[PDB]
């Protein structure tokens, strides 16, 4: 049951999730499709940006443009997702056979096994309406206590912390697509109770 | 004894200060007040440390001891100086000031995206009195969370 | 405690006396401690001039008398002349203790022992020191005011004082 | 004491999480989405990874240097040390090898026995020949060793994916960086 088997640091990987959002506005606003810096390579020269003048940039983002970003975030998410998923078959977890006809029984999957891998914790709650509405709850989501809110300016903080949530969309989008089909999928806040997060699926 | 505490640059600016006894902890009158003179200091003393050197690792600065009161400090290898100013009280704080960067500015600072790394926004003024922002909603708060019971 | 390197500086100059004795050895002398030693007389002036709040009084600034040396000098506990000054440096090779007198002049004893009592011995041997480099330098009639040291006998005079800590 | 203890030291006391099924595809999606996204180019990909990697060895060097506290490397004799001792060590749970350095030791390569960056990708045809995979690797070691006051420069010569030598990067110091001291 206790497998030890090869690992690496979750530091490293908890601040590449958190630098693939300004990847996804620096492949967005830079398409190459005719204030900034510049590096010296060999006869070669890059010009970048940094990493919190471009979630400012998505602070002065179109709108348009805002949802052409976001549309690439479940796509890594949803990449990665039915990946991780296919990983997790080699598991062998006995609840589900395909399509989801219970739909509740890998809603204790994904909260038992997948958030427990990604994020190293189960998913505290989950409540139930039963037209396949279900309401998910965790009071600390994992990649966003290093993110420091600044002083007294909350309302940007919002703002500038919610696009960072696209991922575990893509997330549970991917698992649920690798077993059959797609269909709606929202986020929340649900600000907690006792010292961060929701998701509706149907 | 933590009458203050101040944050150094690479670039040589003032980024964070705190003053004790409920004193100001923002980083606008005690602005440039002991803020170039402490560097100077510190500096000076650090560099006739680095001249005065035997061995094959060179050594650092650790305490400066006056009559009226005493000065901790520690420094990083990116040139990040942590200082802390004592009444003799207590011996050595380098468990405290390494605390501090093991586990509160690379928590809330660094490894924070949301605010910049430390550095001068691509200035030619970044040889001196740049004014900046290390302000947060959390970093203060277990900041004064850790430093006052200590007194 | 253990004190390795000598150093006397001016009141409002360059250094006049310098030994690296005892530690057997050749480091460099030349031109680098007149830098360090001007240095050493800026930060003095900067080091009392920040004042955090205290706001208080001496309620204080006085050691006592351990036997330090070899009839000693002084029997009793004294008093001191840099209430608000730099007092030591402590670093990872070395400790350098530092006494001025109420003239004006510091003395610099840079001790190679790694990491409160110190301050007693030091004071303590600072002052043995002042008291011999009035005792044998100001008597000189060669010696003129303010010019680096060239006694011969004050050099036989600190080697074996401090042969004598240790 | 030494910098092999240090390095499997720090390995009592790191959060650590599974090293396939996560982090060997967070880095082939972005990849998939960098080839993807400017039509399968395979040299721009290089210049927005190198890009990103700028930026996570930029933001990562200060977490290395709390996580172990250490004296500012002069030569590349301790950078080659440190680097292969333990920053691969508790990053990656790897260590590679030094070796082919010039007569001025102004240089090394750093070749590497188990990427776990690259677990069973054998990338096609096309970008055998014109792509570099793991381009965040030389970014870390261009940002990572920028912000210790050493300007640098680390490429890739060949790796595993496309050839049949190893994976290796050469470096060269490129100058010693000069921290300012005064105010004008």
């Amino acid at each position: 049951f206790e497998n030890s088997l090869p690992k690496v640091s979750q530091s490293v990987y908890q601040m590449l999730l958190n630098e693939m959002v300004p990847l996804a506005m620096g492949i967005e606003r830079q398409i190459s499709g005719d204030i900034k810096r510049l590096k010296i390579e060999e006869h070669h020269t890059v010009d970048i940006i940094r990493s919190h003048n471009l979630i400012h940039e998505l602070y002065k983002a179109d709108e348009e443009e805002k949802e052409k970003v976001l549309a690439r975030l479940r796509n890594i998410g949803f990449q990665i997702g039915l990946k991780l998923s296919e990983l997790l078959i080699f598991s062998n977890n006995p609840n589900l056979k395909f399509k989801e006809m219970d739909l509740l029984l890998i809603m204790k999957f994904i909260c038992r096994d997948v958030w427990k891998q990604i994020f190293g914790k189960q998913i505290d709650n989950l409540k139930t309406n039963h037209r396949g509405t279900f309401y998910l709850l965790d009071y600390d989501y994992r990649p966003i206590q290093s993110f420091s809110l600044e002083e007294d300016a909350k309302n940007e903080e919002l703002k500038m912390i919610e696009p960072f949530l696209e991922i575990p969309v893509g997330i549970i989008r991917g698992v649920l697509s690798s077993l059959g089909y797609s269909s709606e999928e929202v986020i929340c806040l649900a600000s907690f109770i006792d010292r961060g997060v929701s998701f509706h699926v149907q | 004894g933590i009458y203050s505490f101040w944050i150094f640059d690479r670039h040589c600016n003032c980024i964070f200060d705190r003053e004790w006894t409920l004193a100001s902890n923002s980083a606008s009158k005690q602005n440039e007040e002991d803020a170039k003179l402490l560097y100077g200091m510190i500096f000076s003393l650090r560099s006739i440390t680095q001249k005065l050197s035997k061995g094959s690792v060179k050594n650092d600065i650790r305490s400066i001891s006056t009559g009226k009161y005493r000065v901790h400090t520690y420094c990083t290898a990116s040139g990040l100086w942590f200082v802390l100013l004592s009444d003799f009280k207590q011996q050595s704080y380098t468990q405290v000031l390494q605390y501090i960067y093991s586990h509160i500015y690379v928590k809330y600072v660094s490894n924070n995206l949301l605010s910049p790394y430390d550095f001068a926004e691509n200035e030619n003024e970044m040889r001196g009195q740049g004014t900046r922002k290390i302000t947060n909603r959390n970093f203060i708060s277990v900041l004064e969370s850790f430093l006052a019971p200590m007194v | 405690m253990a004190i390795e390197t000598i150093l006397v500086i001016n009141k409002s100059g360059g250094l006049i006396y310098q030994r690296n004795f005892t530690n057997d050895e050749q480091k460099l002398n030349s031109n680098e401690y007149l830098i360090l030693a001007s240095t050493l007389h800026g930060v003095f002036a900067i080091a009392s001039q920040l004042t955090p709040k205290a706001l208080q009084l001496t309620q204080n600034t006085i050691p006592y008398i351990p036997y330090v040396g070899m009839d000693d000098f002084f029997k009793e506990p004294f008093t001191n002349w840099n209430k608000s000054g730099l007092r030591q440096l402590c670093t990872d090779q070395f400790t350098m203790f530092i006494y001025q007198t109420l003239t004006g002049l510091k003395f610099v004893a840079i001790s190679s022992s790694v990491m409160n009592l110190a301050i007693q011995i030091a004071d303590n041997f600072l002052r043995k020191v002042y008291c011999l480099y009035s005792d044998y330098v100001m008597k000189d009639p060669s010696y003129s005011m303010e010019m680096p040291i060239r006694s011969n006998l004050f050099d036989e005079k600190v080697k074996k004082m401090v042969e004598n800590l240790q | 004491r030494s910098l092999k203890a240090m390095g499997e030291e720090i390995w009592k006391n790191k959060t650590e999480k599974i090293n396939t099924e996560l982090f060997t595809l967070t880095y082939g999606s972005i990849v998939a989405q960098l080839c993807q996204d400017y039509e399968r180019d395979f040299n721009k990909v290089n210049d927005h990874l190198y890009s990103m990697g700028y930026n996570i060895g930029c933001r990562l060097i200060e977490d290395f240097l709390a996580r172990t506290a250490l004296p500012r490397c002069e030569n590349l004799v301790k950078t080659s040390e440190v680097l292969s001792k333990c920053a691969f060590k508790i990053f990656l749970n790897i260590t590679p090898n030094i070796t082919n350095w010039s007569h001025n030791k102004d240089t090394f390569s750093l070749i590497l026995d188990e990427n776990p960056l690259a677990d069973f990708v054998e990338l096609p045809m096309d970008a055998m020949k014109s792509l570099w995979y793991s381009n965040i690797l030389c970014g870390v070691l261009k940002g990572s060793l920028e912000m210790v006051q050493l300007d640098c420069d680390v490429w890739f010569v060949s790796d595993i994916l496309r050839g049949d030598s190893q994976t290796e990067i050469k470096v060269k110091l490129n100058r010693i960086l000069k921290d300012e001291i005064p105010i004008g």
